[PDB]
């Protein structure tokens, strides 16, 4: 049985992506700090432990599975398309996560708020031309407060309802006050959406909305994400545990229930 | 960095129909508002109207019927289009950037823009008639006789006053123009000793570029 | 929408701790009003000072404050410096309406106080040939530079054709300012004592003629 590791993951030759301090949901929504990982692409996809969020608060329900649906395609690529919001002030922005001189938010999300005196009844269309499948990636923003709530999107209970031909998601925001994480209480929460072919990604709302700014292009999963603290060394190798690299001449091995690559089979 | 600068006319004459363009820099229109403000010779400021990132707009409720801003965002440009233009419209317009703070919920004119002069007159250029101003009443106080050269009515501003082609210089008050009527007058007094005047021929020098004359007067006792 | 209130001019000296003040004909200036306080320097360059109340933007030094004093709200200049005068506008809004204040005039005395010169004009000859007659009263050389011009005729006072221009700074950092009396050749015969009263600080300074 194979039962040891270098310690190390060998840079050669499945193309192995260290997040650092990112963690790929972070570098997907585009944490200020993940700003390098944009467009990038990898076949392992290793998650360190220092990684820290550092941007607007927000949890994300059927996080493990968004998580791997992107760690599998593989690839990062954004693509950016032409949503058209009239009636409200986009790109808006927070401390909580700062960027260049000030606020700042996810660079792959646009907070859309009030213009002035109002938040029109949203409901844009985008269809999906293409021969491929688009993965939109959308928000909901609870306020803390009624206050907040009314400040921002002026009615008093908003609603996002994110709509192609074949679903269809009616989350409404809930007003509260959470922990406070880097000054504040409130919270996004981030949901998804995948259009097939000859399919329409219809967005309406009147309130909270964390509208998409483009599309992920979807490969086929032939890559995967991995944590671990393991190094990374100038080496061949082509079985990858979170371990590190164990050689796949024995036929069986006991080192970890996780590897990537031609593998020996675990006991 | 955030930077705004206004092109308009200078110059309308009343029932026209001015238009101003805020120019802006560094910030998207969809992502911030613009303001307009004017500031009419020697009063205070006032808000004309603003137009949202939205693209919806409110107006300063008394010009309103007049005012009309608008915004092409692609090209980032705001525009204050006023029409049946009286002359108390002659002010300083000025477009400042609306900022809204998302975390204490505020609104506030953080940029505000160079500014750009307008004036609403029908007149043309026309010079200047300059009339000679000497003491007259000879109290005979002090050894500083103080003469003066009233500019009047010009059109448009400036004139440039000088004394003895510049020989004189020491105490020249060059004062600012007025609008009496509608065209500008001035003032400017130059100050010398009794031993001096009627003495010497102290001469008073008023070019007006736009009308290209070139009035001197000496000024008698 | 309302009325915006606050102090003409203030007079301060170095040192000292200023307060300009903003109020609303419509009550007391609340949080919701976003008192908005602008600089405006010498020949009209606007900068944001505060906002939102008490908001210090950036450049802006530690030492000018926002803050809500009673049922108005307020700035204070803790610590004046002669960079520090200039006129500061209150603006606070009102429903997706802004109303500014008149703006106060701030100065920080920094030089000594200077007595105007005064100086009457009588018509000129010419200027009477074509049937019109002004009197021009140039006042100059004062500090703090602030004066108030008013006409008299035959004793009794003017009401019409006056006009004076605001002061403005000279070379020397003093002022000069000046006055017109216009009236018609007739009627500027019809009296035959005309004065000009330049009032600065406290004591009035005129000159006249006949
Ligand atoms: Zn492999
Ligand atoms: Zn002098
Ligand atoms: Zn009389």
């Amino acid at each position: 049985v194979q039962s040891s590791s270098t310690g190390k993951i060998c840079n050669n030759p499945h193309r192995i992506l260290d997040g650092i301090d990112c963690t790929l949901i972070d570098a997907l929504l585009g944490d200020p700090h993940c700003d390098v990982f944009q467009d990038e692409t990898w076949d392992l996809f290793v998650e360190r432990s220092k990684a820290f969020s550092n941007c607007y608060p927000y949890d994300v329900p059927d996080y493990a599975s968004l998580r791997s649906l992107v760690a599998s395609s593989g690839t990062l690529e954004f693509i950016t398309e032409g949503f058209t919001w009239t009636g409200v002030t986009q790109n808006g922005g927070s401390n909580a996560c700062k960027r260049g001189p000030g606020s700042g938010f996810f660079s792959r999300l646009n907070w859309l708020i009030k213009s002035g005196s109002t938040y029109p009844v949203l409901d844009v269309t985008m269809p999906n031309n293409d021969n491929f499948d688009k993965l939109y990636i959308w928000g909901i923003h609870h306020p803390s407060t009624n206050q907040e709530q009314t400040s921002l999107y002026v009615q008093a209970s908003g609603r996002v309802t994110v709509s192609t031909r074949r679903s269809q998601q009616t989350i409404i925001p809930n007003i509260g006050s959470r922990p406070w994480v880097r000054g504040l209480s409130s919270r996004i929460s981030i949901y998804w959406t995948i259009v097939k072919p000859g399919d329409v990604l219809v967005i309406n709302s009147n309130g909270n909305l964390i509208a998409p700014r483009g599309y992920f292009k979807m490969r086929t999963g032939k890559s995967s994400i991995m944590r671990s603290d393991a190094p990374i060394d100038t080496c061949i190798s082509e079985c990858i545990t979170p371990d590190g690299s164990i050689p796949n001449d024995k036929p069986f091995q006991n080192v970890n229930k996780i590897t990537y690559g031609a593998c020996p089979k675990y006991v | 960095q955030v930077q705004l600068k206004e092109s308009g006319p200078g110059l309308v004459a009343p029932s026209q129909s001015l238009s101003i363009t805020c120019t802006v820099s560094g910030f998207l229109l969809i992502s911030n508002g613009v303001h307009w403000v004017r500031q009419p010779p020697g009063k205070g400021l006032e808000w004309l109207g603003v137009i949202w990132a939205g693209g919806n707009t409110n107006y300063n409720s008394a010009l309103m019927s007049r005012v009309s801003i608008s915004k092409d965002n692609s090209k980032s440009q705001v525009f204050l289009k006023m029409k049946s233009l009286q002359t108390d419209d002659t002010a300083m317009y000025y477009c400042a950037r609306d900022f809204y703070d998302y975390d204490v919920f505020y609104y506030a004119m953080d940029y505000w823009g160079q500014g750009t002069s307008v004036t609403v007159s029908s007149a043309k250029t026309t010079p200047p008639s300059v009339y000679p101003l000497a003491p007259g009443s000879a109290a005979q106080t002090n050894s500083m006789v103080t003469l003066g050269c009233l500019v009047k009515g010009y059109f448009p501003e400036p004139v440039t006053v000088t004394w003895n082609s510049g020989s004189l210089s020491s105490g020249v008050h060059t004062f600012p123009a007025v609008l009496q009527s509608d065209l500008y007058t001035l003032s400017s007094s130059v100050t010398v000793p009794s031993s001096t005047w009627p003495s010497e021929t102290v001469t008073c020098n008023v070019a007006h570029p736009a009308s290209s004359t070139k009035v001197d007067k000496k000024i008698v006792p | 929408q309302a009325v915006v209130t606050q102090e003409s001019a203030l007079t301060t000296s170095p040192g000292e701790t200023v307060t300009l003040t903003c109020r609303s004909s419509t009550g007391a200036v609340t949080t919701s009003n976003y008192a908005n306080w602008v600089q405006e320097k010498p020949d009209h360059l606007f900068t944001g000072l505060i906002g939102g109340t008490n908001n210090r933007a950036p450049g802006v030094p530690a030492r000018f404050s926002g803050s809500l004093i009673g049922d108005k709200a307020a700035l204070t200049i803790t610590g004046a410096q002669t960079e520090d005068e200039a006129i500061y506008f209150c603006a606070l809004w009102y429903s997706n309406h802004w109303v500014f204040g008149g703006g106060t005039k701030l100065t920080v005395l920094g030089q000594p106080k200077s007595s105007p010169s005064v100086t009457l004009f009588p018509p000129s000859s010419e200027e009477l040939e074509t049937n019109k007659a002004t009197l021009v009263c140039t006042i100059t050389d004062f500090y703090p530079g602030v004066v108030t011009v008013d006409w008299k005729v035959d004793g009794t006072p003017v009401t019409q054709g006056m006009e004076t221009t605001q002061p403005s700074k000279q070379s020397n950092n003093k002022y000069m300012a000046s006055s017109y009396l216009t009236l018609t050749a007739r009627a500027w015969e019809r009296h035959s004592s005309y004065s000009c009263q330049v009032t600065h600080e406290g004591h009035t300074v005129e000159k006249s003629l006949s």
